[PDB]
């Protein structure tokens, strides 16, 4: 999600205005102003594609943040950036392995909170406590408080 | 924090890690230079006569055999580590296998083609 | 978008052809393995009209065409017709020329070698593909399902192959192929619908009965209970709409068609059915293999799409199986398309690139090379 | 048979890598050049040894990470 | 991972290698002396899959492997497989680097010198051990048991050595080397289970029968009484679960197998039997020794764990023994593990610190040194 959310933040106002015009086509006549599988299917067919009901439900589930079963405009912008890549290929595991070693300052095999904090400060961006805590919670999937090698690869998946 | 902020931090984190990797390589090259200065010191040939030069060549040749044996010994340890790395890599892959085979979809109609079809000439920035 | 010389993937069966690009998760389109030909004398001129029609063209213009299938009971019998099926698949709908892409074609484990040899020959000689590989459908089904181990029960349109795999290895002595498949089930249905007063024999009619089967059959986990009621009351009949506005209602015949998979004698086949071949593939494997195969019967092919077959199969295998043992069925949404999906998985593996037959290897050895390099 | 072969083999390899030197047909200037050539061979071997030592350390790190991943995923 | 340069101890039998470090009272793990190899052709791509599996890997993946042991009645004949077993033992599970530790291995005193010379050679030449010792299994069980005197009866998986020891001394003229062990008992059981309708031939089946014997069998204090009863009533049957959910019940076969130890003729062997070889080792010793060996019939290894064996062996010797003499079996819980345990004790004795072959002594003396320094 994070790489796509960043791409959305960076869209210009004119680009968002064009996406809004497209969104309005998709939700024309919808009871709640949102895109359900009935509006998504009618547009995909209008576009020449023939998705199954399951494919349509999965396209919505991939960006549905509230659990509405529908796509709102904010969710739509994520759908539209996900449908395109600037970040093609996305590197690979061998390159992430060498980068992992650079985060692991004590060479223990894990990235701890102090290591993460040192690396974040080095970026030059203002780092708040919330930036540190949130990235470590996003990375450490087993709740030990550290990022292992396999968690690091999931953590940096798709990051250019 | 927004996911958009997290991405920017992750992209900058990877850029610094890459810089540190280059830094490590440069430092290792410096370390290599110094190690070689100690292990393989320069020849002093001035003043050696013919017989002394013949003995030096024999002495250097003998050293070549000894260094090659030391190199062999480290190489053997490196070789054993490759076998272990290959076996552990297969083990982790299998432990981390199960239900995780990945897929891609083509339901993701490119937003460029979609925008040209739905908006026509209105579609200029996207 | 395709900005990389990705391998092309196509599964060519006796029924339909699944095709798309490696790296996608579905065929882009499914092209029936049909070449249609006009069977009437023309009167108007300047009407276009082809010598032959293919895939969806063959079905769209079928009102006056006889429709032939180049593939039967698992093999290609007419490879000149397949060159046209493939040409259309690649150049008209996928809009890709194989000349710039490796191509992956698939077959059953004991499939006659002529099938893989002609698949290899046509793609190298008429399409000039830079590389070829013929894969095993059972591998691909396991790849789509997230398995390395299980019984692949692949009843399709022309054949049921039935092949056990353990840790990625075939157990060939435990393969039990049957001449029992969806095409025969269609024929069984045509005969019993004839008994009801709806006699279907011509191409248009044969295609209708196939369509009826696909939409109305539910197989029945308990067929004795279903025949007792379905044959006694209209409350279990389903109405089907025909192209000319006619309606046919089907009762116990609705499940008697699929029943042939459990009672093959219905179509003249000497067999114990699909649930027993699944079971025998487990039983001919060693006892330290059997436990994993019992827990992983893997559904592939198309008969796996009846609303009730997973229960019909689990009930039959567990009935044949020893007690204590846990008998399970793996029946993912990747149903009917698991070979194509597996094809995309295989084609895109880094561990598969050395397995390709290159055009240079082909030109030096000829098509028999596929028999030596693939499996 | 095979273990004896392995011990004989590391020595056989090292013997194979041993070149034959002769210093009688060479004059003083040629001997100085020959000495520089042997020195450079020693230097290159020491440089290769250094690279292997560095690799060995990265390998121990990688092995420790793999062992931790296995222990955490089991 | 050890914090001291403690000697390593490994008991390499035809069955399992017991291994751990000196100073403990048990091995860290038991590593079956098995190297497995796939016996099938792989079909799926990207499955990993190695040419061979070792120890517990060999048993865990056995469903498609053929499994072989490198040790034949106490002698290693397949050294490639033992290097894999030893490497796995130190490298993956004991978490040991032999380069930093003396290593003690064990062996029957009656085996060909080739085995003790080669074990000495591999630890010094392949594993770079700083020191070696190969110890006698009669000695090792006696140390573990707290005894200096007795007849040590292994009845193991590989060999029965039948060796009398008095006041720490060997009495070699009284030794009965016997070619009868658990590996033969297992084959006998497979033939009599075949008589019951359960045919066990292949590796999975061979490992099942060895498991059946280990969990269901006994010798019987009185064979004929158990024989007549078990042959007459189901009350003497015991069940076993086969891995595929099927079951087997075993009747008099439950004891007919173990009985071969007392009656070697059951497998075509020409032998006195373990109770007579034990007896003859006492009988052939001097008249003032006999009384101490009668009172010290010492167990070693496995099979000594069978119900009725400690009581039966004492009765069988008593029945052959002169009156006045008091006959007793020493059957400690340190059973099936006493040889390894003795290795731990021996390696650690202050009186044994000079018995170790050092690397320097080995290199100067050559492999024959084991004959001058160990036994
Ligand atoms: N819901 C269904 N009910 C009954 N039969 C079905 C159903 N879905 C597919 N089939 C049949 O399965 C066969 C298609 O098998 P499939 O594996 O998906 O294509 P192929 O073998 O050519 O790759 C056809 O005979 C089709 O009529
Ligand atoms: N409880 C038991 N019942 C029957 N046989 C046994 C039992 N325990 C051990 N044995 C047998 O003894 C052997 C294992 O004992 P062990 O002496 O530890 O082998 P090793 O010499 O490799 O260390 C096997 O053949 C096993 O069948």
């Amino acid at each position: 999600d994070d790489i796509y959310k960043a791409a959305v933040e960076q869209l210009t106002e004119e680009q968002k205005n064009e996406f809004k015009a497209a969104f309005d086509i998709f939700v024309l006549g919808a009871e709640d102003g949102c895109i359900s599988t009935k509006e998504l299917g009618k547009v995909m067919r209008m576009l020449g594609q023939n998705p199954t009901p399951e494919e349509l439900q999965e396209m919505i589930d991939e960006v549905d943040e509230d659990g509405s079963g529908t796509v709102d405009f904010d969710e739509f912008l994520v759908m539209m950036v996900r449908c395109m890549k600037d970040d093609s290929k996305g590197k690979s595991e061998e390159e992430l392995s060498d980068l992992f070693r650079m985060f692991d300052k004590n060479a223990d095999g894990y990235i701890d909170l102090d290591e993460l904090k040192i690396m974040l400060q080095a970026t030059g961006e203002t780092i708040t406590e919330d930036d540190i805590e949130e990235l470590m919670k996003d990375g450490d999937k087993n709740n030990d408080g550290r990022i292992d090698y396999d968690e690091f690869l999931e953590f940096m998946k798709g990051v250019e | 924090i927004s996911a958009s902020r997290k991405l920017q931090l992750k992209t900058l984190l990877l850029q610094i890690a890459k810089q540190e990797l280059e830094r490590e390589a440069e430092e290792r090259r410096g370390e290599k230079g110094r190690a070689l200065s100690t292990r393989c010191q320069p020849l002093e040939l001035a003043g050696l006569g013919f017989a002394e030069l013949q003995d030096l060549c024999r002495q250097l040749h003998a050293r070549v055999d000894k260094v090659d044996e030391e190199r062999y010994d480290i190489e053997a340890k490196v070789t054993k580590n490759i076998t272990e790395i290959a076996d552990l890599t297969q083990k982790i892959f299998d432990l981390r296998g199960k239900f995780k085979r990945p897929t891609l979809r083509r339901v993701r109609i490119s937003a460029d083609a979609m925008m040209q079809a739905l908006l026509g000439a209105r579609a200029k920035e996207s | 978008d395709e900005d990389e010389t990705t391998a092309l993937v196509c599964d060519n069966g006796s029924g339909l052809v699944k095709a798309g690009f490696a790296g996608d998760d579905a065929p882009r389109a499914v092209f029936p393995s049909i070449v249609g030909r006009p069977r009437h004398q023309g009167v108007m001129v300047g009407m276009g009209q082809k010598d032959s029609y293919v895939g969806d063209e063959a079905q769209s213009k079928r009102g006056i065409l006889t429709l032939k299938y180049p593939i039967e009971h698992g093999i290609i019998t007419n490879w000149d017709d397949m060159e046209k099926i493939w040409h259309h698949t690649f150049y008209n709908e996928l809009r890709v020329a194989p000349e710039e892409h490796p191509t992956l074609l698939t077959e059953a484990p004991l499939n006659p070698k002529a099938n893989r040899e002609k698949m290899t020959q046509i793609m190298f000689e008429t399409f000039n593909v830079p590389a070829m590989y013929v894969a095993i459908q059972a591998v691909l089904s396991l790849y789509a399902s997230g398995r390395t181990t299980g019984i692949v029960l692949d009843s399709g349109d022309g054949v049921t192959h039935n092949v056990p795999i353990y840790e990625g290895y075939a157990l060939p002595h435990a393969i039990m192929r049957l001449d029992l498949a969806g095409r025969d089930l269609t024929d069984y249905l045509m005969k019993i619908l004839t008994e009801r007063g709806y006699s279907f024999v011509t191409t248009a009619e044969r295609e209708i009965v196939r369509d009826i089967k696909e939409k109305l059959c539910y197989v029945a986990l308990d067929f004795e209970n279903e025949m007792a009621t379905a044959a006694s009351s209209s409350s279990l009949e389903k109405s089907y709409e025909l192209p000319d506005g006619q309606v046919i209602t089907i009762g116990n015949e609705r499940f008697r068609c699929p029943e042939t998979l459990f009672q093959p004698s219905f179509i003249g086949m000497e067999s114990a059915g699909i649930h027993e071949t699944t079971y025998n593939s487990i039983m001919k494997c060693d006892i330290d293999i059997r436990k994993d195969l019992y827990a992983n019967n893997v559904m592939s092919g198309g008969t796996t799409m009846y609303p009730g077959i997973a229960d019909r199969m689990q009930k039959e295998i567990t009935a044949l199986a020893p007690s204590t043992m846990k008998i399970k069925i793996i029946a993912p949404p990747e149903r009917k398309y698991s070979v194509w999906i597996g094809g995309s998985i295989l084609a895109s593996l880094s561990t598969f690139q050395q397995m390709w037959i290159t055009k240079q290897e082909y030109d030096e050895a000829g098509p028999s090379i596929v028999h030596r390099k693939c499996f | 048979g095979k273990r004896q072969t392995e011990r004989e083999k590391k020595k056989k390899i090292l013997a194979e890598r041993r070149k034959v030197l002769a210093i009688d047909h060479l004059n003083e200037d040629q001997l100085r050049e020959k000495a520089k050539e042997l020195w450079q061979s020693i230097y290159n071997l020491e440089a290769e040894k250094f690279d292997l030592q560095e690799k060995f350390k990265q390998q121990k790190y990688e092995i420790n990470v793999l062992r931790n991943r296995i222990n955490d995923n089991q």
